[PDB]
């Protein structure tokens, strides 16, 4: 597990690993903001 | 290209639509949800509750087994404690 | 007259035509819809099947299913107040009411909206082929889920709503009918596999085969909705074809009349095959096979092989998917390979 | 243009709009029953 | 002679052949006509395969009592897995016919061929100045034979386990598979499902959409299609009468008036839905299955409560423990 | 126990980083 | 030491969060990316501190 | 007036929400195995 | 600057086509994302991580990646030290950061374009000398990355041989496999049953020979192109363009991956069975095993039994003479591994080894792996598809193997592709068939 110490953050590692996904996502809240250009 | 109808674009937008269904929406979802929560669907469709399958003892399934005098029959499944 | 002020209104142009269709259409579309949703979600098949169906119990989209009634019914309409449920709503419920009710309103809902198309065909004055082709899918619900049970001991042999009590419909059939084996479906799959090649195929030979009609690179804009002239060469087309597979069309009429054509004769098809076994005449064997099959013990054909995996599914499966039967199979009777 | 409110499409939009919110809302609650 | 070479590379690539043989087809028509003509001549007069390594032959040429339903060309050996098996590679013929050699040589040349039949479906559109893609298209029919004849396999340990070459022989590919792995109830196949109904469905759609909406050209007792003629400068079918109609059917918004939407759609549909019930057969090569719900649902008690899911197991069981009734010794199979 | 939290804030975020672009409008 | 050492993580987190939404408006709105090519170029800097203080600083704690 | 993009994305993260409720409840719920 | 008029919305990307700088921050900030990835996950993996258990039983494929490389693992793979798995994770993490920064700024603060601020970095898709330098920077990068491995195991500790004399064990090659013969034999390798091509590799001597290899050729190809020009032929040749280059590089990844669904699928030794599942047929083989020693204690003479067949039912012979296991795992007679090898003879399974010198360990090896065959559902239920729910696992096997095919294939199609496009792009048509001169009308009707 995680070093002792950093174990406060266990909870936020959890979810670190599903964000490279967002990016792909927000593109897409962009194109929507500029109107499909 | 158009009819009558208000543009859904204009509508998904209009400040008064969010007005009314910022309440609205959420009033459906609490509902089916209590509708759930409450028990009430269970008994709306006679669908068994988690505990009510089969009998303590009993292995065997509430089978309808004729159709005129089924319902009496389903009645009695009930009645075993099912 | 009122009448022709009922008709005005009703064949207004609006978002969602209406139209006399629809007072038939949409009634029963609705209430289809409707009932699966809700038994996918509240009603169970326990009392029907021995089998949780909704989601309410437990099921997620895959496993979730609207029933059949029980066998004990047979054919019966099951109507919310006849003498099964007895106006009663729960027990209808209960009984599988909710089959019969999906099955015999998604019935009229078929009729009605090709009956639309018809109507909608007339007032905006094109030829009605679109109602032709969907004679297709008409038939093959017709025939399967209505005429199939109809021949059998009752509903509770016609297919189920669902996802996952639909492959079991596969695979009893299989198993039951050996029902690959049959011209018919065949041809049916031959349509319908063949369809979905004139789909893909004549598509890619239009976008590219296209004219420039642009500057851009994203050539979806360059396109006039406006007729005129043809949006792609279909000279180039048909050079194309003829020389990579050495056949290819030359009369757009013709290769679009034969794109209805193939997928709705293939539907028509397999319905016939189905309709055959609902009197359980199905294409099972092959005489001359288990002829040699018998008095020679050494000869094995593909054929051979597959009428084993049959005895096999139809011996595991219909204890607990024909309860009615109250099955009792002992392991000793169990069909079964070595170890396995 | 000065639309309406109240039209045929509307009436439509809430018979599949309307209990389909009711449904999401019930299955979500599923999601906790047990044993 | 301009040089010889010079002049054959013109040949083979002149665009004016009735049948444009190119650089993929040199490698192309040799290879498909010795899987062609190996494949009848099999099919017609093989002898028995012992398929499963175990000294069990399965005949399924015509001429040992075969009929074109039943008969195929059964697949190699088990016993010899994933290895090579040329013809030089056996004692003899006898040998060769015996281990179900006839297979390898038709499934390597025709996965071969119909591969550089795509790199053709490219270079004569090439030649001819047209967008390429076409061949796109094919790559989904294509990525299934490969599956079903290569990836399988490879994944399985032995070319025994691809699918055989007849009708019958296939559908015990079919059955036994959803045994194996319960593919119904995979992602994968059910968009596969999807875009071959899908498929029929719209190539129906648009069919009979375009044919009902043609300008009329023809008289009342005359062949409706004459009204066309090859090399037209003009559309056949009023796009915007058809469009009109099929607006109304469903609701404007939901209807293609853009004719190159339209055919995108046409095309994109389909080979997206096979690409992936051909990812299903090489996903399912390597054992991911579909899903698994066997015994989900289980009352307050821990009985279990069966759902279509179990009443699907059933029917599996029944196929996993009839098939290949001599092949095993023990209990789980992992092959 | 609910880190839901987290994805919440790191999930408007994405959005905020355009809409603050929104407001002062400009280079999207 | 220790909660010390949960000061530094901790902020450097929350330096993130903030720099991360940062930077893109940042270049984003040519309204300066000069006067905030300052509060950017003081993020940075002491982010890289702060890994460094966390990195150091980890030894001590696990 | 309330800006699409923005009722888009908000719906979005919002059916994401409700269908990641499902998804979890396939391990927690009465369709799960335990 | 870019918009509708440059390429649709949904082919976005491709406005970048032209604009050097932009298309950096583009490369700097995705090569972020990768960084990001494997950091990020790493400490997701080991945030889950339990020492005393498998790691193929954890859903694990980052952690046995550096296991593999001699990290934190000692005798038969045990977990010593969880720090350099930690370490690894967190700093990939960190320099996702960096990268992450220099895109955002190149794609939307600095120059649009490069030629002009820096001629150096700026580039020209068609310059033949400009591409065949870069190309070389990256040949010499990618090089020197090989030799950063040669150096990990004859220098800074090793690589998990689970071969080891001892018994699998992290140990230090100091002999690498330099024979150019043996090294480049493999590629003359059938990629058939039994001679398996590059996949055949089978001890770290020549893996790491192999490396060394591949890093001089590698680093020397990176020269040759910064001090050189393409030929004659190799222009006549190519396509020169933006997109033609792309897809030379789609289908070099396609290829690459099918590569690596083999390796993962097949490989014992660069890929663990202790940090990865058993192979597909290392577990068949188990069964056999597992079987033979069960049977044989209860009294059995396993080399004389007779199977329904007639055939074999514990040992029977392969097509060319060798004794291996029977039942249908006569498909898989060609495998090789630790726990089986001590039985095996000249001529292969030795009925004396098997008959009094099955050892302890392999029998529960041979347990183990047979129970954990690389077989389970998509909801993660190991076992056939008819088993019950119980024992959540799918072999790490095959979770890469499959993820990679269908990457792996995809990018063949996106070969095809942009391959196609760029030929039609090139020549010129790629938009449309001149409506005035189209080509077809000037051809001769074969009819
Ligand atoms: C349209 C779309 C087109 C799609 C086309 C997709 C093609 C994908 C094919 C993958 C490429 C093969 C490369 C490869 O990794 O090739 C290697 C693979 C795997 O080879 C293996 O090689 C050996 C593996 O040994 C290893 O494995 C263990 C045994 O399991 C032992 O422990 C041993 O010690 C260990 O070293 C064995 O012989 C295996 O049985 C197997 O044959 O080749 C094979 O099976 C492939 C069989 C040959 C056909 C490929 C022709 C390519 C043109
Ligand atoms: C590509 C390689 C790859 C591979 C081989 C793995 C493998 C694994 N992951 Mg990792 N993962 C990856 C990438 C990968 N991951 C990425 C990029 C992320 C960031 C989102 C994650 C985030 C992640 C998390 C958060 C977790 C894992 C876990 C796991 C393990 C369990 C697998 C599982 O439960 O799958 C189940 C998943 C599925 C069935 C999803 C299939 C989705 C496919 C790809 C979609 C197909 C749709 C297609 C794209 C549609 C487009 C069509 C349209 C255009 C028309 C397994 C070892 C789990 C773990 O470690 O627990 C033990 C875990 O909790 N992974
Ligand atoms: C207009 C479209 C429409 C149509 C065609 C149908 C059709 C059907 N419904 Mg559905 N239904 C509809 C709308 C429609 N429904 C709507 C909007 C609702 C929601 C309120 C329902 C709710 C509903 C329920 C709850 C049930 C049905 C059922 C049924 C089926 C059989 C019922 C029956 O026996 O009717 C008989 C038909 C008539 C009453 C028509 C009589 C017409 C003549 C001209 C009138 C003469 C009347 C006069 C009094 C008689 C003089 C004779 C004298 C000797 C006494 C049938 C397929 C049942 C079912 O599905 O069973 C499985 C059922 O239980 N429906
Ligand atoms: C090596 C990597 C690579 C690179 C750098 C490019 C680069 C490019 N591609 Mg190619 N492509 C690739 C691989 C690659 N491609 C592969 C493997 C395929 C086969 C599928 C394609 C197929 C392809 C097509 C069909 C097209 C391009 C186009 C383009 C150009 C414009 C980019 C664009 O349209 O963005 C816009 C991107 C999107 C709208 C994103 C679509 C999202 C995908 C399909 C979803 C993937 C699912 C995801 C994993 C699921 C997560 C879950 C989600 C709910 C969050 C650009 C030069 C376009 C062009 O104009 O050609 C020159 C074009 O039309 N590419
Ligand atoms: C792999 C991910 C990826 C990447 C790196 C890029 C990169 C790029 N895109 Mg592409 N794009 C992608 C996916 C991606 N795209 C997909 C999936 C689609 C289809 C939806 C598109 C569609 C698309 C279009 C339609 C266009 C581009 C354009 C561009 C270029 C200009 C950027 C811009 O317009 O900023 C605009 C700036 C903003 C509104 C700010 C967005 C917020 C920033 C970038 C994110 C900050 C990230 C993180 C939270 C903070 C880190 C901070 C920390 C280090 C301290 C740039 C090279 C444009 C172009 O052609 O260039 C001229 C263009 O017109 N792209
Ligand atoms: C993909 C690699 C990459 C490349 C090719 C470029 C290229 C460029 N950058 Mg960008 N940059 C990158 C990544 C990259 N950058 C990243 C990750 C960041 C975030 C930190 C930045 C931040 C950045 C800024 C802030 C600026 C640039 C600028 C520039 C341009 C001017 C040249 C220069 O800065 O020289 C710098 C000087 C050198 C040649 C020395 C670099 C040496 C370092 C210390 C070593 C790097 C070691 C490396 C990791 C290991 C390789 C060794 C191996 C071979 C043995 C040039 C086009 C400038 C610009 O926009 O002007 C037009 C500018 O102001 N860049
Ligand atoms: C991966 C990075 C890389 C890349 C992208 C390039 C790219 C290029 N190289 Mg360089 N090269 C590299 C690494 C690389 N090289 C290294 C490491 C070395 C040192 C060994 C060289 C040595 C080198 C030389 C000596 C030459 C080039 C040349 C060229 C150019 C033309 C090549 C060509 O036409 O091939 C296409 C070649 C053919 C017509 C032959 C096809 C036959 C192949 C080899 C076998 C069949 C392949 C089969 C599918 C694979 C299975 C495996 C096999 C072992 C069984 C091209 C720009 C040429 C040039 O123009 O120089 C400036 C040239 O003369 N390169
Ligand atoms: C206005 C527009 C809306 C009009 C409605 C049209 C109808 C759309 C189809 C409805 C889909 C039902 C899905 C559902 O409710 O799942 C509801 C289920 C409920 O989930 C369940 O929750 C618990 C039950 O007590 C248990 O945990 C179960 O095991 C299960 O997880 O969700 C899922 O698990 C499945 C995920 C969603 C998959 C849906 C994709 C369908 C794609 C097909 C599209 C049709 C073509
Ligand atoms: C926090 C943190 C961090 C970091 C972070 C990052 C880097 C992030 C990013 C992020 C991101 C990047 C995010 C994003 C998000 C997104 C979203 C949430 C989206 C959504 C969307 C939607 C919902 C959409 C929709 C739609 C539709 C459906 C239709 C069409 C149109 C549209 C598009 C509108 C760290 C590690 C330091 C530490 C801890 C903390
Ligand atoms: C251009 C563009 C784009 C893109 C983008 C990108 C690609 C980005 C990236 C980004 C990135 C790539 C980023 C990164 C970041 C990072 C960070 C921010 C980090 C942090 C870290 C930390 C902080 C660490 C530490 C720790 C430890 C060691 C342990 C405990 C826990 C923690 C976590 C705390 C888009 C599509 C949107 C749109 C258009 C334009
Ligand atoms: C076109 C045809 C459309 C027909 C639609 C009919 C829908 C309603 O059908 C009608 O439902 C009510 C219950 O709500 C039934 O009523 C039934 O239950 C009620 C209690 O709820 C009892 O008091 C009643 O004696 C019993 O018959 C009617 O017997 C049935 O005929
Ligand atoms: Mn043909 Ca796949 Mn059931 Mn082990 Mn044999
Ligand atoms: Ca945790
Ligand atoms: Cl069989
Ligand atoms: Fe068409």
């Amino acid at each position: 597990k995680l070093p002792e110490a950093y174990a406060i953050f266990d909870p936020l590692v959890d979810v670190l690993p599903v964000i490279p996904v967002l990016f792909l996502a927000l593109a897409f809240v962009w194109q929507a903001a500029v109107g499909f250009r | 290209g158009t009819t009558g109808e208000r543009p859904f674009s204009d509508i998904i937008t209009s400040v008064r639509y969010w007005v009314i269904h910022s309440i609205t929406i959420p009033a459906l979802f609490i509902a089916g949800w209590l509708f759930v929560s409450t028990g009430l669907a269970y008994d709306v469709f006679g669908t068994p509750r988690p505990d009510s399958y089969y009998a303590q003892e009993q292995r065997s399934i509430p089978l309808v087994t004729d159709r005129f005098e089924a319902k009496q029959q389903v009645e009695t499944f009930l009645e075993q404690l099912k | 007259g009122w009448f022709d002020i009922l008709d005005d209104w009703l064949k207004r142009d609006r978002f969602v035509f209406v139209g006399w269709s629809g007072i038939l259409l949409f009634p029963c579309a609705y209430l289809a819809l409707g009932g699966w949703l809700t038994g996918t979600t509240f009603v169970t098949s326990w009392y029907t099947h021995g089998l949780a169906s909704s989601y309410l119990e437990g099921c997620n989209f895959l496993t979730v299913a609207v029933s059949t009634p029980a066998n004990s019914m047979g054919h019966s309409l099951l109507l919310l107040w006849g003498p099964e449920a007895q106006g009663d709503f729960t027990r209808w419920c209960q009984l599988g009411g909710l089959w019969t009710f999906i099955a015999l309103h998604g019935a009229f809902g078929l009729i009605g909206f090709m009956l639309r198309q018809f109507e909608i065909a007339r007032l905006v004055g094109v030829r009605p082929y679109n109602a032709i082709a969907f004679s297709a899918p008409i038939a093959v619900f017709v025939s399967v889920f209505l005429i199939y049970p109809l021949g059998q001991s009752s509903w509770f042999f016609a297919p189920s709503f669902g996802v996952a009590a639909i492959f079991r419909f596969l695979l009893f059939f299989q198993g039951f009918h050996n029902w690959t084996l049959n011209p018919f479906h065949m041809m049916g799959v031959a349509g319908v596999l063949g369809g979905a090649l004139l789909c893909a195929i004549h598509g890619a030979t239009v976008e590219n085969t296209l004219f420039q009609d642009g500057e851009g690179a994203s050539t979806f804009r360059a396109f006039n909705p406006t007729q005129a002239e043809e949006t792609y060469s279909m000279v180039t087309a048909n050079r194309f074809w003829s020389q990579i597979f050495g056949i290819a069309f030359s009369n757009k009429r013709w290769l679009h009349f034969f794109m209805l054509f193939v997928p709705v004769t293939g539907l028509w098809m397999s319905a016939i095959g189905v309709v055959g076994l609902a009197l359980n005449l199905r294409s099972y064997d092959f005489i001359s096979q288990e002829i040699r099959a018998a008095e020679d013990p050494e000869f094995e054909t593909f054929y051979t092989k597959n009428l084993l995996l049959n005895e096999g599914i139809r011996a595991w499966m219909a204890p607990q998917d024909q309860p009615h039967e109250n099955f009792v199979f002992p392991e000793e009777v169990l069909p079964r390979g070595n170890a396995l | 243009v000065s639309y309406p409110i109240f039209t045929v499409r509307w009436v439509a939009v809430h018979t599949l709009a309307v209990p389909t919110i009711f449904f999401l809302g019930a299955i979500a609650a599923m999601q906790f029953i047990q044993r | 002679s301009a040089n010889l070479w010079e002049r054959f590379c013109n040949w083979v690539t002149s665009t004016d052949n009735r049948l444009y043989v190119g650089w993929f087809g040199v490698i192309m028509i040799p290879t498909l006509l010795a899987a062609t003509i190996c494949f009848v001549i099999a099919f017609i007069a093989a002898p028995p395969v012992d398929i499963d390594g175990i000294r069990e032959p399965v005949s399924g040429s015509l001429l040992y009592g075969n009929n074109i339903i039943t008969g195929a060309v059964v697949p190699s050996s088990n016993a010899i897995g994933l290895h090579f098996y040329p013809i030089w590679e056996a004692a003899s013929l006898d040998e060769w016919l015996y281990n179900g050699g006839p297979y390898q040589l038709i499934i390597f040349h025709f996965l071969l061929g119909a591969s550089c039949y795509m790199g053709r479906q490219w270079e004569l559109s090439y030649r001819l100045g047209m967008r390429p893609w076409i061949c796109v298209a094919y790559s989904a029919p294509l990525a299934s034979a490969f599956a079903v004849f290569l990836i399988y396999p490879i994944g399985q340990g032995s070319f025994s386990d691809g699918m055989p070459l007849g009708i019958s022989g296939t559908f015990n590919f079919m059955i036994v598979f959803q045994a194996e792995h319960n593919i119904l109830m995979h992602p994968f196949h059910q968009l596969g499902v999807a875009g071959v109904f899908g498929g029929a469905l719209f190539c129906a759609m648009h069919g009979s959409l375009v044919t009902s909406s043609l300008i009329r050209e023809t008289t009342e007792t005359e062949s409706a299609n004459y009204g066309y003629k090859f090399g037209q400068e003009e559309e056949t079918y009023n796009i915007v009468a058809a469009h009109g109609y099929f607006g109304r059917l469903i609701f404007q918004y939901a209807s293609f008036n853009n004719s190159r939407s339209l055919h995108f759609f046409l095309a994109a549909w389909p080979v997206v839905g096979v690409w992936f019930t051909a990812l299903g057969i090489s996903t399912m090569a390597f054992n991911l299955n579909g899903f698994n719900f066997n015994h989900s649902v289980i009352d307050a008690k821990g009985n279990v409560i069966n759902t279509w899911a179990d009443i699907i197991n059933r029917a599996n069981l029944g196929m996993e423990v009839m098939h290949e009734r001599n092949a095993h010794n023990f209990p789980l199979d992992l092959a | 126990i609910a880190q839901l939290t987290m994805i919440a804030m790191i999930g408007i975020a994405g959005p905020m980083i355009i809409f603050l672009l929104a407001v002062r409008r400009g280079n999207l | 030491m220790t909660i010390l050492f949960q000061l530094a993580l901790a902020a450097l987190v929350i330096l993130s969060f903030v720099m991360v939404i940062g930077v893109p408006v940042a270049y984003a709105s040519p309204q300066d990316w000069d006067r905030s090519k300052q509060l950017i170029f003081l993020g940075s800097g002491l982010w890289i501190a702060l890994v460094l203080v966390v990195g150091v600083l980890n030894f001590f704690v696990v | 007036r309330i800006p699409l993009w923005i009722v888009a994305t908000v719906a979005g993260m919002g059916v994401i929400v409700i269908v990641g409720l499902f998804f979890y409840g396939a391990y927690a719920g009465l369709g799960s195995s335990l | 600057d870019q918009e509708s008029s440059g390429f649709a919305w949904w082919a976005g990307n491709a406005r970048l086509i032209n604009l050097s700088g932009k298309l950096l921050g583009a490369h700097v900030a995705h090569a972020g994302l990768i960084v990001f990835w494997a950091g990020a996950m790493t400490l997701f993996e080991l945030a889950h991580f339990i020492p005393e258990k498998p790691m193929y039983e954890q859903g694990l494929i980052l952690i046995p990646h550096i296991a593999t490389l001699g990290w934190g693992v000692g005798p038969g793979g045990e977990v010593v030290d969880t720090f350099p798995f930690f370490v690894v994770g967190v700093v990939h993490l960190i320099s996702s950061a960096v990268l992450g920064f220099g895109g955002v700024y190149h794609a939307i603060r600095g120059p649009e374009t490069l030629e002009e601020y820096s001629s150096f970095f700026g580039y020209d898709w068609k310059d033949k000398n400009k591409m065949t330098t870069i190309l070389g920077f990256h040949l010499i990068v990618l090089g020197i990355g090989a030799l950063l491995l040669v150096a990990k195991a004859m220098f800074f500790g090793g690589l998990y041989d689970t071969w080891a004399p001892g018994g699998g064990d992290v140990r230090v090659i100091t002999n690498p496999t330099l024979d150019p013969r043996v090294i480049f034999g493999y590629l003359l390798k059938s990629p058939f049953g039994g001679e398996g091509w590059i996949v055949s590799v089978n001890n770290l001597e020549d893996v790491v020979g192999g490396h060394i290899w591949i890093g001089l050729i590698c680093i020397a190809g990176g020269i040759w192109h910064i001090l050189t020009t393409p030929f004659g032929w190799a222009r006549r040749a190519f396509i020169w363009s933006g997109e033609a280059y792309l897809s030379y590089s789609l289908g070099a990844l396609s290829m690459m991956g099918f590569i690596a669904t083999c390796f993962v699928w097949f490989n014992n030794t660069v890929y663990p069975s202790e940090f990865y599942g058993p192979t597909g047929p290392e577990a068949s083989q188990a069964q056999a095993m597992t079987f033979l020693i069960r049977d044989q204690k209860l009294g059995a003479n396993v080399g004389s039994a007779q199977g329904p067949t007639g055939l074999g039912k514990y040992l029977m012979r392969s097509p060319t003479g060798e004794i291996i296991f029977g039942g249908e795992t006569m498909r898989f007679w060609d495998f090789r591994g630790p726990w089986l090898e001590p039985l095996r003879g000249p001529n292969g399974l030795d009925l004396n080894k098997i008959k009094n010198d099955i050892q302890p360990w392999q029998e529960r090896r041979a347990a183990e792996y047979m129970t954990h065959a690389p077989l389970g559902s998509l909801n993660s239920v190991g076992g056939v598809a008819t088993e019950i729910n119980s024992v959540n696992f799918v072999s790490p096997r095959s979770w890469l193997a499959t993820s990679h095919f269908v990457l792996a294939f995809f990018f063949l199609v996106g070969h095809l592709w942009h391959a196609g496009r760029a030929r039609a792009a090139a020549a010129g048509f790629e938009k449309g068939i001149d409506r005035e001169s189209e080509p077809v009308l000037s051809m001769p009707s074969l009819d």
